[PDB]
Protein backbone atom coordinates (compact mmCIF):
# COMPACT_ATOMS: atom_id res chain seq x y z
CA UNK A 1 0.00 0.00 0.00
CA UNK A 2 1.01 3.57 -0.91
CA UNK A 3 1.72 5.75 2.20
CA UNK A 4 1.96 9.56 2.62
CA UNK A 5 5.24 9.61 4.59
CA UNK A 6 8.61 7.95 4.07
CA UNK A 7 10.74 6.40 6.83
CA UNK A 8 14.53 6.12 6.84
CA UNK A 9 17.10 4.65 9.23
CA UNK A 10 20.35 6.63 9.37
CA UNK A 11 22.32 5.18 12.28
CA UNK A 12 22.24 3.04 15.37
CA UNK A 13 24.69 4.52 17.86
CA UNK A 14 25.37 1.19 19.65
CA UNK A 15 27.34 0.06 16.57
CA UNK A 16 29.82 2.91 17.22
CA UNK A 17 30.50 2.13 20.89
CA UNK A 18 27.87 4.25 22.66
CA UNK A 19 26.56 2.76 25.93
CA UNK A 20 22.78 3.42 26.10
CA UNK A 21 22.76 4.95 29.59
CA UNK A 22 24.36 7.91 27.78
CA UNK A 23 21.65 7.86 25.09
CA UNK A 24 19.23 10.15 26.91
CA UNK A 25 17.98 13.71 27.26
CA UNK A 26 20.63 14.48 29.90
CA UNK A 27 23.63 13.29 27.87
CA UNK A 28 22.72 13.33 24.14
CA UNK A 29 22.04 16.53 22.21
CA UNK A 30 21.13 16.88 18.51
CA UNK A 31 20.61 20.55 17.71
CA UNK A 32 20.42 19.99 13.93
CA UNK A 33 20.78 17.09 11.50
CA UNK A 34 24.51 17.67 10.94
CA UNK A 35 25.98 16.55 14.30
CA UNK A 36 25.19 14.42 17.35
CA UNK A 37 27.04 15.04 20.63
CA UNK A 38 27.08 12.35 23.34
CA UNK A 39 28.38 13.13 26.81
CA UNK A 40 30.09 9.87 27.79
CA UNK A 41 31.45 8.47 31.07
CA UNK A 42 34.35 6.06 30.41
CA UNK A 43 36.66 5.04 33.25
CA UNK A 44 35.99 8.32 34.83
CA UNK A 45 37.64 10.59 32.24
CA UNK A 46 34.48 12.41 31.17
CA UNK A 47 34.55 12.58 27.38
CA UNK A 48 32.36 13.82 24.56
CA UNK A 49 31.68 11.84 21.37
CA UNK A 50 30.96 13.99 18.33
CA UNK A 51 29.32 12.30 15.34
CA UNK A 52 29.46 14.09 12.03
CA UNK A 53 26.30 13.02 10.22
CA UNK A 54 28.08 13.41 6.86
CA UNK A 55 30.89 11.11 8.12
CA UNK A 56 29.34 8.76 10.71
CA UNK A 57 32.07 6.09 10.71
CA UNK A 58 34.68 8.40 12.30
CA UNK A 59 33.47 10.08 15.51
CA UNK A 60 35.86 12.11 17.63
CA UNK A 61 36.30 11.60 21.38
CA UNK A 62 37.69 14.45 23.48
CA UNK A 63 37.84 14.95 27.28
CA UNK A 64 35.43 17.46 28.84
CA UNK A 65 34.72 19.14 32.17
CA UNK A 66 31.18 20.20 31.27
CA UNK A 67 27.65 19.32 32.32
CA UNK A 68 26.22 20.03 28.83
CA UNK A 69 27.59 20.11 25.26
CA UNK A 70 25.55 21.43 22.32
CA UNK A 71 26.78 21.70 18.74
CA UNK A 72 26.20 24.69 16.46
CA UNK A 73 23.51 23.86 13.85
CA UNK A 74 25.75 24.69 10.85
CA UNK A 75 29.46 24.62 11.78
CA UNK A 76 31.54 22.29 13.95
CA UNK A 77 31.48 24.79 16.83
CA UNK A 78 30.72 23.31 20.23
CA UNK A 79 29.22 25.08 23.24
CA UNK A 80 30.13 23.71 26.68
CA UNK A 81 28.97 24.78 30.12
CA UNK A 82 29.89 24.09 33.75
CA UNK A 83 27.44 25.75 36.16
CA UNK A 84 27.77 29.44 35.36
CA UNK A 85 30.88 29.12 33.16
CA UNK A 86 30.11 29.01 29.43
CA UNK A 87 32.62 28.55 26.61
CA UNK A 88 32.36 28.41 22.81
CA UNK A 89 34.99 26.39 20.92
CA UNK A 90 35.88 25.87 17.27
CA UNK A 91 36.78 22.19 16.99
CA UNK A 92 38.44 22.26 13.54
CA UNK A 93 40.69 25.16 14.61
CA UNK A 94 41.14 23.98 18.27
CA UNK A 95 40.37 27.52 19.44
CA UNK A 96 38.29 29.04 22.20
CA UNK A 97 35.96 31.40 20.38
CA UNK A 98 34.07 32.95 23.29
CA UNK A 99 33.55 32.74 27.05
CA UNK A 100 31.14 34.18 29.59
CA UNK A 101 30.38 33.56 33.26
CA UNK A 102 26.80 34.20 34.34
CA UNK A 103 25.53 35.40 37.71
CA UNK A 104 23.19 32.38 37.99
CA UNK A 105 23.28 28.71 37.01
CA UNK A 106 22.10 28.13 33.43
CA UNK A 107 19.70 25.19 33.68
CA UNK A 108 18.90 24.80 29.97
CA UNK A 109 20.37 26.07 26.72
CA UNK A 110 19.68 25.72 23.02
CA UNK A 111 20.89 27.15 19.73
CA UNK A 112 18.03 29.21 18.29
CA UNK A 113 19.79 30.43 15.12
CA UNK A 114 23.11 30.10 13.29
CA UNK A 115 24.95 32.32 15.77
CA UNK A 116 22.83 32.60 18.95
CA UNK A 117 22.60 30.34 21.98
CA UNK A 118 19.66 30.96 24.28
CA UNK A 119 20.23 30.54 27.99
CA UNK A 120 17.73 29.59 30.64
CA UNK A 121 18.45 30.09 34.32
CA UNK A 122 15.97 29.65 37.16
CA UNK A 123 14.45 33.14 36.66
CA UNK A 124 15.35 34.56 33.22
CA UNK A 125 15.95 33.79 29.55
CA UNK A 126 18.97 35.25 27.73
CA UNK A 127 20.05 35.48 24.09
CA UNK A 128 23.83 35.25 23.55
CA UNK A 129 24.94 36.00 20.02
CA UNK A 130 28.40 34.92 18.90
CA UNK A 131 29.39 38.18 17.15
CA UNK A 132 32.51 39.65 18.72
CA UNK A 133 32.46 40.36 22.46
CA UNK A 134 28.66 40.12 22.65
CA UNK A 135 27.60 39.15 26.18
CA UNK A 136 24.13 37.65 26.97
CA UNK A 137 21.31 40.20 26.86
CA UNK A 138 18.12 39.54 28.81
CA UNK A 139 14.91 38.79 26.92
CA UNK A 140 12.35 38.15 29.68
CA UNK A 141 11.83 36.94 33.23
CA UNK A 142 10.35 33.52 33.89
CA UNK A 143 6.74 32.98 34.99
CA UNK A 144 5.39 31.41 38.21
CA UNK A 145 3.85 28.45 36.32
CA UNK A 146 7.21 27.11 35.08
CA UNK A 147 8.91 27.18 38.49
CA UNK A 148 9.92 23.73 39.69
CA UNK A 149 9.64 22.19 36.21
CA UNK A 150 12.01 20.28 33.94
CA UNK A 151 12.75 22.62 31.04
CA UNK A 152 12.60 20.62 27.83
CA UNK A 153 12.50 23.24 25.06
CA UNK A 154 12.94 26.86 24.04
CA UNK A 155 11.84 27.93 20.56
CA UNK A 156 11.62 31.26 18.73
CA UNK A 157 10.11 32.39 15.46
CA UNK A 158 12.32 33.43 12.54
CA UNK A 159 12.37 37.15 13.37
CA UNK A 160 12.97 36.22 17.08
CA UNK A 161 10.17 38.48 18.30
CA UNK A 162 8.01 35.60 19.62
CA UNK A 163 9.69 33.38 22.21
CA UNK A 164 8.41 30.27 23.94
CA UNK A 165 9.85 28.38 26.90
CA UNK A 166 8.51 24.89 27.65
CA UNK A 167 8.89 22.98 30.91
CA UNK A 168 7.16 19.94 32.43
CA UNK A 169 6.08 18.87 35.93
CA UNK A 170 4.72 15.60 37.31
CA UNK A 171 1.20 16.32 38.61
CA UNK A 172 -0.60 13.09 39.64
CA UNK A 173 0.31 10.18 37.17
CA UNK A 174 0.72 12.78 34.46
CA UNK A 175 3.32 14.93 32.79
CA UNK A 176 1.88 18.46 32.69
CA UNK A 177 3.55 20.86 30.28
CA UNK A 178 3.73 24.57 31.07
CA UNK A 179 4.74 27.06 28.38
CA UNK A 180 5.56 30.75 28.61
CA UNK A 181 4.92 32.63 25.37
CA UNK A 182 6.64 36.04 25.43
CA UNK A 183 6.54 38.84 22.88
CA UNK A 184 9.50 41.22 22.91
CA UNK A 185 7.51 43.96 21.18
CA UNK A 186 4.65 44.19 23.70
CA UNK A 187 6.91 42.99 26.61
CA UNK A 188 4.15 40.67 27.85
CA UNK A 189 4.02 36.89 28.48
CA UNK A 190 1.18 34.39 28.68
CA UNK A 191 1.12 31.00 30.46
CA UNK A 192 -0.20 28.23 28.20
CA UNK A 193 -0.66 24.55 29.00
CA UNK A 194 1.38 22.98 26.20
CA UNK A 195 3.55 19.94 25.52
CA UNK A 196 5.23 20.42 22.12
CA UNK A 197 5.41 23.38 19.76
CA UNK A 198 7.02 25.12 16.78
CA UNK A 199 6.69 28.38 14.87
CA UNK A 200 6.18 28.66 11.12
CA UNK A 201 6.06 31.18 8.29
CA UNK A 202 3.02 30.67 6.07
CA UNK A 203 1.88 32.80 3.13
CA UNK A 204 -1.87 32.34 2.67
CA UNK A 205 -3.66 32.28 -0.66
CA UNK A 206 -5.04 35.60 -1.86
CA UNK A 207 -2.36 37.21 0.24
CA UNK A 208 0.70 39.42 -0.14
CA UNK A 209 3.00 38.34 2.70
CA UNK A 210 3.57 35.55 5.20
CA UNK A 211 1.69 34.98 8.41
CA UNK A 212 3.79 34.14 11.46
CA UNK A 213 2.05 31.08 12.91
CA UNK A 214 2.42 29.49 16.35
CA UNK A 215 1.56 25.78 16.45
CA UNK A 216 1.40 23.74 19.63
CA UNK A 217 0.03 20.39 20.75
CA UNK A 218 -1.00 19.55 24.29
CA UNK A 219 -2.41 16.53 25.99
CA UNK A 220 -4.24 18.95 28.28
CA UNK A 221 -7.26 17.72 30.11
CA UNK A 222 -10.12 17.50 27.73
CA UNK A 223 -7.71 15.41 25.70
CA UNK A 224 -5.10 15.80 23.03
CA UNK A 225 -5.62 19.10 21.21
CA UNK A 226 -3.59 20.86 18.51
CA UNK A 227 -3.80 24.63 17.96
CA UNK A 228 -2.54 26.71 15.02
CA UNK A 229 -2.78 30.48 15.55
CA UNK A 230 -1.29 33.67 14.11
CA UNK A 231 0.82 35.72 16.54
CA UNK A 232 1.00 39.50 16.30
CA UNK A 233 -0.86 41.93 14.13
CA UNK A 234 -1.05 40.76 10.52
CA UNK A 235 0.63 43.07 7.96
CA UNK A 236 -1.48 45.49 5.99
CA UNK A 237 -3.02 43.88 2.94
CA UNK A 238 -3.00 40.57 4.84
CA UNK A 239 -6.19 38.84 5.87
CA UNK A 240 -5.63 37.19 9.28
CA UNK A 241 -5.09 33.47 9.68
CA UNK A 242 -8.26 31.72 10.90
CA UNK A 243 -7.76 30.00 14.24
CA UNK A 244 -7.35 26.21 14.04
CA UNK A 245 -8.17 23.86 16.93
CA UNK A 246 -8.46 20.13 16.23
CA UNK A 247 -8.20 16.93 18.26
CA UNK A 248 -5.06 14.85 18.77
CA UNK A 249 -6.13 11.22 19.04
CA UNK A 250 -4.50 8.91 21.55
CA UNK A 251 -5.35 5.17 21.43
CA UNK A 252 -6.70 3.39 24.54
CA UNK A 253 -3.56 1.22 24.70
CA UNK A 254 -1.48 4.41 24.94
CA UNK A 255 -3.56 6.46 27.39
CA UNK A 256 -0.50 7.64 29.32
CA UNK A 257 1.14 9.08 26.18
CA UNK A 258 1.64 12.84 25.50
CA UNK A 259 3.38 14.81 22.68
CA UNK A 260 7.08 15.50 23.13
CA UNK A 261 8.32 16.94 19.82
CA UNK A 262 7.22 19.00 16.83
CA UNK A 263 8.80 20.07 13.56
CA UNK A 264 7.07 22.02 10.80
CA UNK A 265 8.05 21.59 7.17
CA UNK A 266 7.63 24.80 5.18
CA UNK A 267 8.29 23.12 1.83
CA UNK A 268 5.04 21.17 2.28
CA UNK A 269 3.26 23.21 5.04
CA UNK A 270 2.79 20.21 7.32
CA UNK A 271 3.21 19.58 11.05
CA UNK A 272 5.14 16.53 12.24
CA UNK A 273 4.25 15.49 15.80
CA UNK A 274 5.97 12.76 17.83
CA UNK A 275 4.60 11.54 21.16
CA UNK A 276 6.39 9.95 24.12
CA UNK A 277 5.51 6.35 23.22
CA UNK A 278 6.89 6.80 19.70
CA UNK A 279 3.90 7.83 17.56
CA UNK A 280 4.25 10.05 14.47
CA UNK A 281 1.31 12.28 13.50
CA UNK A 282 1.15 14.34 10.30
CA UNK A 283 -1.16 17.38 10.13
CA UNK A 284 -1.77 20.14 7.59
CA UNK A 285 -0.48 23.55 8.71
CA UNK A 286 -3.26 25.55 7.05
CA UNK A 287 -6.28 23.51 8.17
CA UNK A 288 -5.15 21.30 11.05
CA UNK A 289 -6.43 18.22 9.21
CA UNK A 290 -4.88 14.96 10.38
CA UNK A 291 -3.18 13.26 7.45
CA UNK A 292 -1.45 10.30 9.08
CA UNK A 293 -1.11 8.59 12.50
CA UNK A 294 1.05 5.52 13.37
CA UNK A 295 3.96 4.48 15.68
CA UNK A 296 7.61 5.05 14.62
CA UNK A 297 9.51 3.55 17.56
CA UNK A 298 9.19 1.02 20.33
CA UNK A 299 11.28 3.28 22.56
CA UNK A 300 11.09 6.92 23.61
CA UNK A 301 12.22 9.50 21.05
CA UNK A 302 13.71 12.21 23.23
CA UNK A 303 15.40 14.56 20.73
CA UNK A 304 14.36 15.84 17.29
CA UNK A 305 15.64 18.30 14.70
CA UNK A 306 14.58 19.53 11.25
CA UNK A 307 15.82 17.32 8.42
CA UNK A 308 17.05 19.76 5.78
CA UNK A 309 17.56 17.42 2.81
CA UNK A 310 14.08 15.85 2.85
CA UNK A 311 12.13 18.71 4.55
CA UNK A 312 11.30 16.32 7.37
CA UNK A 313 12.00 15.47 10.99
CA UNK A 314 14.99 13.53 12.35
CA UNK A 315 14.96 11.99 15.82
CA UNK A 316 16.88 9.70 18.16
CA UNK A 317 15.24 7.06 20.33
CA UNK A 318 16.46 5.73 23.69
CA UNK A 319 17.88 2.57 22.11
CA UNK A 320 20.01 4.70 19.80
CA UNK A 321 18.29 4.53 16.43
CA UNK A 322 18.59 7.74 14.42
CA UNK A 323 15.47 7.83 12.29
CA UNK A 324 13.85 10.29 9.91
CA UNK A 325 10.31 10.81 8.67
CA UNK A 326 9.49 13.04 5.72
CA UNK A 327 6.69 13.75 3.27
CA UNK A 328 6.68 11.15 0.50
CA UNK A 329 6.18 13.64 -2.30
CA UNK A 330 4.81 11.47 -5.12
CA UNK A 331 2.40 9.61 -2.83
CA UNK A 332 0.78 12.04 -0.37
CA UNK A 333 -1.84 13.56 -2.73
CA UNK A 334 -3.06 10.08 -3.94
CA UNK A 335 -3.15 9.09 -0.25
CA UNK A 336 -5.37 12.05 0.68
CA UNK A 337 -7.87 11.73 -2.17
CA UNK A 338 -8.44 7.93 -2.03
CA UNK A 339 -7.33 6.46 1.33
CA UNK A 340 -8.24 9.50 3.44
CA UNK A 341 -11.25 10.07 1.07
CA UNK A 342 -10.56 13.83 1.02
CA UNK A 343 -10.46 15.28 -2.52
CA UNK A 344 -10.56 18.90 -1.28
CA UNK A 345 -7.41 18.72 0.89
CA UNK A 346 -5.60 16.68 -1.79
CA UNK A 347 -6.43 19.41 -4.34
CA UNK A 348 -5.27 22.18 -1.94
CA UNK A 349 -1.94 20.58 -1.04
CA UNK A 350 -1.28 19.76 -4.70
CA UNK A 351 -1.74 23.40 -5.75
CA UNK A 352 -0.06 24.97 -2.73
CA UNK A 353 3.20 23.00 -2.50
CA UNK A 354 3.66 21.80 -6.16
CA UNK A 355 2.95 18.12 -5.53
CA UNK A 356 2.17 15.46 -8.11
CA UNK A 357 -1.19 13.72 -8.32
CA UNK A 358 -3.37 16.68 -9.38
CA UNK A 359 -4.51 14.99 -12.61
CA UNK A 360 -7.19 12.93 -10.81
CA UNK A 361 -10.02 15.46 -10.52
CA UNK B 1 38.94 29.67 33.87
CA UNK B 2 40.51 26.51 32.44
CA UNK B 3 39.04 25.16 29.15
CA UNK B 4 36.09 22.75 29.34
CA UNK B 5 37.51 20.74 26.42
CA UNK B 6 40.95 19.39 25.59
CA UNK B 7 41.42 19.80 21.83
CA UNK B 8 45.22 19.40 21.90
CA UNK B 9 8.74 38.81 37.67
CA UNK B 10 6.94 39.41 34.44
CA UNK B 11 3.94 41.34 33.17
CA UNK B 12 1.13 38.91 32.34
CA UNK B 13 -1.46 39.73 29.68
CA UNK B 14 -3.18 38.09 26.71
CA UNK B 15 -1.05 37.68 23.58
CA UNK B 16 -3.26 35.10 21.83
CA UNK B 17 -6.85 33.99 22.43
CA UNK B 18 -7.17 30.21 22.18
CA UNK B 19 -10.95 29.90 22.67
CA UNK B 20 -12.65 28.76 19.45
Amino acid sequence: QILPIRFQEHLQLQNLGINPANIGFSTLTMESDKFICIREKVGEQAQVVIIDMNDPSNPIRRPISADSAIMNPASKVIALKAGKTLQIFNIEMKSKMKAHTMTDDVTFWKWISLNTVALVTDNAVYHWSMEGESQPVKMFDRHSSLAGCQIINYRTDAKQKWLLLTGISAQQNRVVGAMQLYSVDRKVSQPIEGHAASFAQFKMEGNAEESTLFCFAVRGQAGGKLHIIEVGTPPTGNQPFPKKAVDVFFPPEAQNDFPVAMQISEKHDVVFLITKYGYIHLYDLETGTCIYMNRISGETIFVTAPHEATAGIIGVNRKGQVLSVCVEEENIIPYITNVLQNPDLALRMAVRNNLAGAEEL
Amino acid sequence: SRPLIDLMSPVVGQLIDLSS
